[PDB]
C-alpha cells in the first residue's frame, strides 16, 4: 500500500528512456465500469494534471464500453511525446532520484522548491547518497509531496508523505507531535520520511493493511526466506490517543502467526480484527478470563506505551540500532490458530466420534431443546435430482442372460392360480413410486450432451461404427460427416422425443446383433429387420441415419399413430409379416391392469404366445418384451416349443438401459441347439414378480428445524442459514446438527460491506449410522449424565466436542462457486444396498426373549464399523471389534473397543454373547484361495463353539443361480468365472480379486444335519423397506444386476 | 425526485454526490463529469510559515488555498495558466451548447 | 519424471528401544536454520513453469509434435484447460484458457502416477484403455481434472479422498478416511505431509507412527501397487513397517524411492508397496536415505551480498558478488578498479552505453562473483626473498 518507494534509482545518463515503446502498463476491466490503467515501472509518480486535456488519454476514459487494446497503445504513444522532465547530464556517474523531478512536474512548478528546480536543475542530480542534503541546506523548509494512487484518472491525494529537515530522530518525534495524523515505518527510511493522512478513520485501514503485510513478512522471515530487500517489520507507530486505534495496535503484535489471505480472499478480515481487538476488554478489565494471568501485564504495557515497538523473539535479531530507540523482545503469543479457506469451493466437515471432553446442549436447567430456525431459498445453491446412471458409453449397452433350470415344462393349475391371484392383486404403492420417481431418461440425455458437445469442440474420435457413433447418432439430425472419422460441422439440428422407448429398442438391436454373429463392428454391409413397437417413428430414422451404405430393409409395424397408445388386443399384425425377414424386435407393454379378470388374463397369455409363435416361425434371432413375467407363461412357452418346430431354445435377458426397479424382462429366441433342459422352474427374475407386497412410499423432507431429539428414521436432509454477528448460536447449531448428520457443508457470503448481512449456510443429510452410534453416549454410572429423556422419546444432554469450530470464523466457510448443485436424492451402489438389506433383516431375525440377552457383542468385519445400523441394543451392551489393519484404540464414552488382529475364527465363545460376520469367511488368510470344502470346514469349526445362550450369524454366496448364466457383459463391479468351464464359480466383487463361491449341496446337507441352524433368504419386502427407510435409491453402474445379487447370497444363523 | 434546493450538507457526515473522484462517475454518465471536472480547483495547499513564525494565532501546521498561480517562475513569466483553465472551459461549454 | 529406488539391506526387522529413542530424540530436536533456508530459498516451482511455457508456446507456433500419450502430452496437458485437439497429433487452436494453481503438489502427484504406472506393467504408452485410481492428498482439485483431461477415452474411475477444502491445510489426525475405501481399487497414491513440529512430545510421536502404519495397512490390503509419502523417515518407522508385513499378509515387499520432481534438499521420501515376491531380505538396517535425517545439525544460513565497495583486502569467504559502474572520462581509476576486482573474481562482465552525445555520460559496467579459488591462488603471490614486496599486512 504505502511507501511503495522501492529505490528504483534510475541513472541520469539514461533518462532518454522516455521514448520507451509505450511504457508498460496494466489494464483491467470489470462491472464497476471503471477504466483503470495502472502504470508499471518507474512511472507511478506521474499525474495527468489539468493539462493534457484533449489528449487521447482523456477522451478514452469516457468510452463506456469495454476498452479496445490498440487504443491504449497508440494513445500512450501519442501521450509520451508530450510528457517531459527536467535533467542535465555532466561528467561522471550520477543518479537522478526521480522523485523531486517527477513532483515538480507532477505539480507544474508552483511550490517554492520547484523554483529551485526550474531555475537550476543540477540539484536534482546527486552522488552515492543523500539526495536531499544540498536542497535542505539551501531552502530550510519541510518538503511535502503527495501520492496520487493507481487508476491514473484519479487525482485526489489519498494521503501525503512528508520529508524532514533534520534526519535525526529528535526531529522525527518533533514533527510527529504536530500534524494530527501521522505514521512512520521502522526502516532506516524513517529518518527521511513521515506520513500525513487526511482523516481520523483513514488511518485505520492503512494500519490494518500494513499489519496484514507484517504478518506475511513475519511468516516469510520465520523460514529465513526473506526477499532481496529490507524493512524488518511493516507495522507503524502513531501518537493518536484514540481508544480504538490503540486497542488495534496493541492487540496486533500478539497475533503475528496466522496467514490472512491478503487480497486474494479479502474479506471480513479487518472487521474480525477490530472485533477481536474489542473482545478483550471484557477479559483484561474484568476477572474470569483466559488472561492466564500475565497477558494482563503484557497487554497493558502494549496498550499504554505507544512508543516501543514489540518484536517477537525472531525479528528482534534483525532490527539493529538505527530506528526508534523504543523496542522490546516481546514473546508469549496468544494461542489462536485460525484456518484459511481455499478458493470459492466450499468446505466439508467430518464430525468425529473420538474425544476427551463434551459441550453442553441447552442451558443446564431444562430438557428438550428446539432450534426453530430459518431456511434457505432455491435461488441460492440449487437442488439437482439428476442421478448419474452412466460412465463411458459402454455402460449403455451391457446385458445379462439366464438359461433354463429344469427338465420339464408343463402348465400346472398350481402355477396358473398363483399367477392369476397375483394378477388381480393390486401393486405396492412404494414399488410404483420407485420406478416413477424420476429421472433416468434425463440421465442418458446427459451422456448424449457430453459426447455431442465433445465431438463438436471436444477431442472425441468415432471410428464410424463404434457404440459412440450410435450414441451421437442419437438426438442428432443430418449432422454427421464420415471421412472415416465422424465430424460435425453444420446442419446440427437435433432430434426431440427420446421418450424412453428409443433407448430400449436400440439396445435390443445392438444386443441381438452382437449375439447374431461376430462383433467386428455394428455395421453389416446389408441386412433386414422389423419392429413391433406401438410407436416407432424415431428408431427407423435413427438406424437409417446410422448406416449410410443402406443396402437394408427396415420397417416397423403396428403404429396406429397415437402418442401414449395403450395396448389393446393388438392383433391385426401377423398376416402382415409375409416377408421372411432377419432380426425381429418388439416393444409392447402388454400390462393392462383394469378390472383384472381371468378372461383378460387368458386372452393376453394367448396373445403373447401368438407373438412368440410368429417370431420363431420367422427370422433366426429376436427378442420380445415380457411384462408379467411369471414362469407359468414361460412354462407355456417352453411347452409350445414342443410339438411345433425344433430344438430351438429360449433365454431370459435384462438390459442395462432398462429402468432399475421394474419387473420387466426380455425373452430371446434362437434357432440353435438346446442344452437338454427345455424347462423353467427356478430362476431369479420370476421369483421377483410373484410377491404380494404392501408398503409406504415414504420420501425426503427438507425440514429446517433442528431438535435435540432422537427421532430415528424419517429420513430427511437438514438445510438452513445463520449469521456471523454473534457466535454462540452457530456453534450449538452445528453441534446439534452433528448429532444427526455425518457430513456438513457450509458456504459463506458477504453482501453487507462489513460484518452485517452474514448469511452462512449449513446443509447435510441425516444418516442412520450416526444416530445408532450416538444412541448410547453413556460415559456414566447408569445415570442421566447424558439422558433423562421425557415420556416416550429420548433426548440428549452433552455432545462430542467438535475440534476446529471456534477458530474458523474470519475465513474457512467457502464461497459458493458457480453451481453448487447440492442434491437431495442420493445414489447408492447395489453392493451397499445389499449390505443395507442385511444390516436390515439381520436386525429383524433377532429372536424374542433374546433381547435381554446380554452381553458381549463381538464383531469381525469392521473397517468403519458400518454394521452398527444392524443393532438397536446399544443401551447396556459393550462391543469389541476384531478386524484387519487399523489403529487399535478404546472408546471410553461409548463402550466400544477396537482391536486389530486376524482373530483366526477359532477362539473361546463366552456365555451370553453374540457374533456377527459378513463376508469374513470369504477371503484369503494369506493370499491362497479357499475351496468351498474349506469354507464349510470353517463353518463346522464355528458350529462347535455354541455357548449356551449365544447366537451368531454369517453370510455366504450360494452359487444356486450362477450355473445358468452362460452370458455376461464384462461388468466392473460383479463378475463371474467358470473353472475348467464347469467346476466352481469365482466371483469378483467390485474391486477385489475373485472368490470361490460355496457350492449349494454342502450347505444343503449342513442345514439338514445342523439341528438348530437355519438359512434365511432375502426378498423385496426387505430391500424396499431399507430403501424407503434410508435415503438413496439405486443406480451406480449396477441397477440391473440387482435381482441376481439379491438371489446370490444367503445368511446362516447358528443358535444350537 | 426533485432534489431539495437547500440542505445541511457540508457540516457532518453527508457528502454531496456529483463531486466524487470515482472515475466510474465519468464512465457511467459523460457530459456530467465533463462538467464537475471543470470546477475542481486543483492548485495547491501551500502552508503558511511566515504566519506562525511571528506567533500569530494559528492551528499548528495550518494551510490555505491561493486560488491563483504565479507569473514569475524563476524569472521567466509563462502565460498565466488560469487563462488556459478559463479558455478551455468556455470552449467546452460552447461546444456542448 | 526420473526416479530412483532402493531395496532392503538386512534380514531382521524388529523395533528396538535404541532406534526408537534415537528417533524420539531427533524429533524433539529443532531443525537447522540453514537446512530450512535451502529448501525455502526459492524457486523451483517456477522452473517447471518455464518448461511448461516452453512446450506450450512451442506447440502453438513451435514445431513440436505430441503423439497423444507421450510425456509431453502430459506436460502441455498441465497448465492448459480445454485447449487440446487429438487428430492423432495434439494441436491447439483456441479455448486456450490455461489453469492456475500449480502449487508444487500437482507435480509430485502426477510424477507419482507416472512412476507407479510405468512400474505396474509395460511402458507401451501412458494410456490404459480403462483403469481405476484414488488419491489421498490433502487438497486435490487439479489432479483429478488434469487426468480426466489427459485420457479422452475415459473408461476410468478416479476420485480423491480427504479434501476438507482448505488451502494450506495442515495435517491433523486425518483419520476419517479408511471406512471410505470400500471400493477395491487400482493404483493408489497419497500426498500427506505428516510433519507436525509443534511441541514434539512422545505421545504425538507414537500416534503419528500409528497413523502412518495405518495408511500402509490400508494401501496394502487394497490395490496391488501404490506409493505413500514418508516424512520422518527414520528406519525405526521402516522397521515397524517391515515388521507389520509379518503376521498380516504375505511375502509382499517394500521399496524406498526418490523422485526427480522432488525438491532437492528435503528429507522427504516415498515408500512403494507391491504385492509381488521378496528377495529374502525383509529388513532395513543400512540405507542412504535414513542416514540423512538422523543428524542433529546446527548452522548459519549465510547468503549473498551485492556490495559495491572493493577493498584491497583478503577477506576470505562472505561470499558475495561485486557490481558497479565507472565512467570513461579519465582512465586511471577504471584500470585499477578492474585489477583490484580481478584479485577477487575469476570472471568479469562489462557493458558500456552512451547517452551523452559524446564522451560525457559514459556509464561502463562491471559485475562478477567472488570465487574461493582465485583467493586461494593469490594468497601467496610471493615473488620475494621473504620480504614484503607484496605484503606488510596490518594487524590481523
Amino acid at each position: 500500500m504505502i511507501d511503495l518507494r522501492l529505490e528504483e534509482d534510475i541513472l541520469t545518463a539514461t533518462l532518454p528512456e522516455f521514448l520507451s515503446t509505450r511504457p508498460k502498463y496494466r489494464y483491467a476491466y470489470t462491472n464497476t465500469k471503471q477504466q483503470d490503467i495502472r502504470f508499471q515501472g518507474p512511472m507511478r509518480h506521474v499525474r495527468l494534471t489539468h493539462l493534457y486535456k484533449q489528449t487521447k488519454l482523456w477522451n478514452l476514459q469516457y468510452i463506456e464500453r469495454e476498452l479496445a487494446i490498440s487504443e491504449i497503445d497508440d494513445a500512450l504513444d501519442e501521450f509520451i511525446q508530450t510528457f517531459s522532465l527536467p535533467y542535465v547530464i555532466e561528467q561522471g556517474t550520477y543518479k537522478y532520484n526521480m522523485l523531486l523531478g517527477m513532483h515538480a512536474h507532477n505539480v507544474n512548478y508552483q511550490d517554492d522548491v520547484s523554483e529551485l528546480i526550474a531555475n537550476n536543475p543540477q540539484l536534482l542530480n546527486y552522488l552515492d547518497d543523500n539526495p536531499f542534503s544540498a536542497i535542505f541546506e539551501l531552502v530550510n523548509v519541510d518538503l511535502q509531496i503527495y501520492q496520487y494512487g493507481q487508476n491514473i484518472f484519479n487525482n485526489e491525494a489519498e494521503h501525503t508523505i512528508l520529508f524532514l529537515k533534520d534526519n535525526t530522530n529528535y526531529g522525527v518525534i518533533q514533527a510527529l507531535q504536530k500534524h494530527p495524523f501521522s505514521a512512520t515505518h521502522i526502516n532506516w527510511h524513517l529518518h527521511k520520511h513521515i506520513f500525513v493522512f487526511h482523516s481520523r478513520e483513514q488511518l485505520l485501514n492503512k494500519l490494518l493493511s500494513a499489519g496484514l503485510e507484517d504478518s506475511q513478512l513475519y511468516q516469510r522471515q520465520k523460514t529465513y526466506s526473506t526477499k532481496r530487500g529490507d524493512r524488518p517489520t511493516e507495522r507503524m507507530v502513531t501518537y493518536i490517543e484514540d481508544d480504538h486505534i490503540r486497542r488495534i495496535q496493541a492487540v496486533f503484535p500478539l497475533l503475528l502467526d496466522n496467514i490472512f489471505d491478503v487480497k486474494l480472499h479479502k474479506d471480513s478480515s479487518m472487521t474480525w480484527l477490530k472485533s477481536y481487538a474489542d473482545m478483550i476488554y471484557d477479559s483484561v478489565k474484568n476477572s474470569n478470563s483466559t488472561i492466564t494471568p500475565e497477558i494482563r501485564k503484557l497487554y497493558l504495557r502494549m496498550y499504554n506505551q505507544y512508543m516501543r515497538i514489540f518484536l517477537p523473539i525472531e525479528q528482534y535479531m534483525l532490527y539493529d540500532n538505527t530506528c526508534w530507540p523504543f523496542s522490546e523482545k516481546i514473546t508469549l503469543k496468544i494461542n489462536v490458530r485460525l484456518i484459511s479457506s481455499r478458493e470459492n469451493q466450499p468446505v466439508l466437515w467430518k464430525t468425529p466420534i473420538d474425544t476427551e471432553n463434551l459441550i453442553s446442549i441447552v442451558q443446564p436447567d431444562e430438557p428438550i431443546n428446539k432450534l426453530n430456525f430459518t431456511a434457505i431459498p432455491s435461488t441460492m445453491i440449487r437442488l439437482n435430482d439428476n442421478i448419474t446412471m452412466y460412465r463411458a458409453v459402454k455402460d449403455m449397452f451391457s446385458a445379462i442372460e439366464y438359461l433354463p433350470d429344469a427338465i420339464e415344462n408343463i402348465p400346472t393349475l398350481t402355477m396358473k392360480e398363483q399367477a392369476l391371484s397375483r394378477y388381480i392383486s393390486p401393486d405396492s404403492e412404494a414399488q410404483n413410486f420407485f420406478n416413477n420417481q424420476p429421472p433416468y431418461l434425463n440421465s442418458i440425455m446427459n451422456v448424449n450432451r457430453q459426447v455431442f458437445e465433445a465431438v463438436k469442440r471436444g477431442n472425441i474420435q468415432v471410428s464410424t461404427g463404434s457404440m459412440e457413433h450410435l450414441c451421437l447418432c442419437m438426438h442428432v439430425k443430418s449432422g454427421l460427416i464420415v471421412g472415416r472419422t465422424v465430424l460435425i460441422d453444420d446442419k446440427v439440428v437435433l432430434r426431440r422425443n427420446f421418450n424412453a422407448s428409443t433407448a430400449k429398442m436400440i439396445t435390443c438391436y445392438v444386443k441381438a446383433f452382437a449375439q447374431l454373429y461376430g462383433e467386428g463392428s455394428l455395421i453389416n454391409p446389408g441386412l433386414r429387420m422389423v419392429f413391433f413397437g406401438v410407436e416407432t417413428e424415431p428408431a427407423i430414422d435413427i438406424l437409417k441415419l446410422f448406416y449410410g451404405d443402406k443396402s437394408l430393409y427396415i420397417q416397423g409395424f403396428g403404429d396406429r399413430g397415437i402418442g401414449r397408445d395403450k395396448f389393446r388386443t393388438k392383433i391385426e399384425d401377423a398376416l402382415t409379416l409375409r416377408i421372411g425377414c432377419d432380426i425381429l424386435i418388439s416393444d409392447i407393454d402388454q400390462a393392462d391392469y383394469e378390472d383384472p379378470n381371468e378372461e383378460k388374463f387368458d386372452d393376453i397369455t394367448d396373445f403373447v404366445c401368438y407373438v412368440t409363435e410368429l417370431v420363431i416361425s420367422n427370422a433366426t434371432v429376436g427378442l420380445v418384451k415380457i411384462s408379467m413375467p411369471t414362469y407359468y407363461i414361460m412354462n407355456k412357452i417352453s411347452s409350445t416349443l414342443n410339438n411345433k418346430f425344433s430344438n430351438v431354445a429360449i433365454n431370459i435377458v435384462k438390459l442395462s438401459t432398462q429402468k432399475p426397479y421394474t419387473y420387466e424382462a426380455y425373452i430371446m429366441l434362437s434357432h440353435g441347439s438346446t442344452l437338454t433342459n427345455k424347462g423353467y422352474l427356478r430362476n431369479p427374475v420370476c421369483d421377483v414378480y410373484l410377491e404380494k407386497i404392501s408398503l409406504q412410499p415414504m420420501d425426503l423432507k427438507i425440514i429446517s428445524t433442528i431438535s435435540n431429539e432422537i427421532n430415528y428414521d424419517k429420513p430427511t436432509l437438514y438445510r438452513f442459514v445463520v449469521d456471523k454477528n454473534d457466535v454462540t448460536d452457530v456453534s450449538i447449531a452445528m453441534h446439534i446438527l452433528s448429532i444427526h448428520c455425518s457430513t456438513i457443508t457450509t458456504r459463506s457470503v458477504m453482501v453487507r460491506s462489513d460484518n452485517t448481512g452474514a448469511f452462512v449456510t449449513m446443509s447435510g443429510i441425516k444418516d442412520m449410522k450416526r444416530v445408532a452410534i450416538m444412541n448410547r453416549m453413556t460415559d456414566g454410572t447408569s445415570a442421566n449424565s447424558y439422558m433423562h429423556e421425557q415420556n416416550g422419546k429420548l433426548y440428549l444432554q452433552k455432545v462430542p466436542y467438535l475440534e476446529d469450530l471456534i477458530s474458523a470464523f474470519p475465513n474457512g466457510f467457502g464461497s459458493t462457486y458457480q453451481n453448487d448443485y447440492d442434491s437431495s436424492m442420493s445414489v447408492i451402489n447395489v453392493n451397499a444396498l445389499i449390505r443395507q438389506v442385511v444390516y436390515r433383516v439381520i436386525s429383524k431375525s433377532i429372536p424374542v426373549a433374546l433381547l435381554e440377552s446380554l452381553s458381549r457383542i463381538r464383531i469381525i468385519g469392521g473397517r468403519d464399523l458400518g454394521e452398527m445400523n444392524a443393532v438397536y441394543k446399544l443401551y447396556k451392551t459393550p462391543i469389541e471389534v476384531y478386524d484387519a489393519v487399523g489403529i487399535t484404540r478404546e472408546y471410553p464414552h461409548v463402550q466400544i473397543s477396537y482391536r486389530a488382529q486376524r482373530y483366526s475364527f477359532t477362539e473361546s465363545i463366552p456365555n451370553h454373547t453374540l457374533l456377527l460376520a459378513n463376508y469374513v469367511i470369504m477371503n484369503d488368510v494369506d493370499g491362497a484361495p479357499i475351496s468351498s470344502l474349506e469354507q464349510i470346514n470353517t463353518i463346522k469349526k464355528i458350529i462347535s463353539k455354541i455357548s449356551l445362550g449365544s447366537i451368531a450369524y454369517i453370510q455366504v454366496y450360494t452359487d444356486i443361480v450362477a450355473r445358468n448364466i452362460n452370458v455376461m457383459t464384462k461388468n466392473d463391479s460383479f463378475l463371474i468365472s467358470a473353472n475348467a468351464d464347469k467346476t466352481v464359480f469365482k466371483v469378483q466383487v467390485s474391486g477385489y480379486k475373485a472368490v470361490e463361491m460355496c457350492n449349494y449341496e454342502q450347505l444343503l446337507q449342513l442345514v439338514s444335519d445342523n439341528t438348530g441352524v437355519n438359512i434365511i433368504k432375502l426378498t423385496y419386502q426387505d430391500v424396499l423397506e431399507s430403501c424407503v427407510l434410508s435415503s438413496g435409491i439405486l443406480g451406480d453402474t449396477g441397477s440391473w444386476l440387482l435381482d441376481l445379487v439379491l438371489a446370490s447370497t444367503y445368511i446362516i444363523e447358528i443358535r444350537g | 425526485e426533485r432534489m431539495t434546493e437547500n440542505n445541511d450538507v457540508l457540516t457532518g457526515n453527508l457528502y454531496p454526490s456529483l463531486f466524487t473522484d470515482d472515475p466510474t462517475l465519468s464512465a457511467i454518465a459523460p457530459t456530467l463529469a465533463k462538467i464537475a471536472r471543470l470546477m475542481k480547483p486543483t492548485t495547491s495547499l501551500t502552508p503558511d510559515d511566515r504566519a506562525i513564525a511571528a506567533k500569530f494565532p494559528r492551528f499548528k501546521d495550518s494551510a490555505h488555498l491561493n486560488p491563483y498561480s504565479s507569473l514569475n517562475i524563476g524569472g521567466r513569466t509563462q502565460h498565466s495558466v488560469t487563462y488556459t483553465r478559463m479558455y478551455d472551459a468556455i470552449e467546452e461549454m460552447f461546444n456542448l451548447i
